[PDB]
C-alpha cells in the first residue's frame, strides 16, 4: 500500500490490523482471522478418499457437473 | 456454544412440521429429509471427537473411540479408514505420495473443515433439488 491512497490507513497502535476507508464508512479490520478463514487445507488425494466413502450419496454431493 | 438453545416464542417441533410440509409440497420425498437428518446427526456426533496427540506432528484418535464409531455408522462408512485419515494425511510430493500423521490441533481443524464442507455440500444439494422442483420447462421470456 505504502499510503498510496487515503482509502487505506495504517493503525499505529496495532500492527495486526488495517484500517480501510470506504466512501460509506471507514472501518478497521483485525488480521487474525483472515488467513485462517481464507486457507482451507484440502487434498486431492483426500478428495478421492472421500469419493471412496461407502455413503451412496456422498460422491453425489462431491460430484462436479461440467 | 451460545448458551441459549431455545428461542423465546419459537417452537422447534412446529418448525419441523412446516419444513417437512414445504419439502413434501415441492416434491422432496421423506427419504431425502431423513438422509439430511442422518448427515446432521453424524456431524453432531463427529463434533465430540477427542484427540490424543502422540507428539506435535503426529496424533492418533484413541482406539475404539465411540463418537467416531457412531459417526461412521450414521454415515454408513468404514471406521478404520476414517480413523486413519483423521489421524493421518496423504502428502503427495513432486515424485512420491506418502502418509504422514497430522497435528492434533490441525486434526481438529481438519475435522471442522470436513464437517463444514459436508454441511455446505448438503445445503447446495438441497438448493439444487429446490431448483429442479422450481425449474420451468417452458422458456422464460423474462424474469424478476
Amino acid at each position: 500500500h505504502l499510503n498510496k491512497c487515503a482509502l487505506f490507513e495504517k493503525p499505529r497502535m496495532s500492527n495486526k490490523a488495517f484500517i480501510i476507508k470506504h466512501f460509506a464508512d471507514k472501518v478497521e479490520y483485525q488480521c487474525e482471522g483472515f488467513l485462517e478463514k481464507n486457507k482451507d487445507t484440502v487434498f486431492e488425494e483426500q478428495i478421492k478418499v472421500l469419493k471412496s466413502s461407502k455413503f451412496k450419496m456422498l460422491p453425489e454431493l462431491f460430484q462436479d457437473d461440467e | 456454544q451460545g448458551g441459549s438453545p431455545m428461542i423465546e416464542g419459537v417452537d422447534d417441533a412446529k418448525e419441523m412440521a412446516h419444513t417437512r410440509q414445504a419439502c413434501t409440497l415441492l416434491g422432496i420425498s421423506e427419504s431425502y429429509q431423513m438422509g439430511i437428518f442422518r448427515i446432521l446427526a453424524g456431524i453432531l456426533h463427529l463434533g465430540n471427537v477427542g484427540f490424543a496427540s502422540r507428539d506435535s506432528d503426529s496424533c492418533t484418535i484413541p482406539p475404539k473411540h465411540e463418537p467416531l464409531t457412531i459417526f461412521c455408522d450414521l454415515m454408513g462408512v468404514d471406521y478404520e479408514e476414517m480413523c486413519h485419515w483423521l489421524c493421518h494425511r496423504k502428502l503427495a510430493t513432486a515424485t512420491e505420495t506418502y502418509i504422514k500423521p497430522i497435528s492434533k490441533l490441525q486434526a481438529t481443524n481438519a475435522r471442522d473443515a470436513l464437517a463444514k464442507h459436508i454441511y455446505a455440500k448438503l445445503f447446495n444439494w438441497i438448493v439444487d433439488h429446490v431448483n429442479q422442483a422450481l425449474h420451468s420447462a417452458v422458456k422464460q421470456h423474462s424474469f424478476i
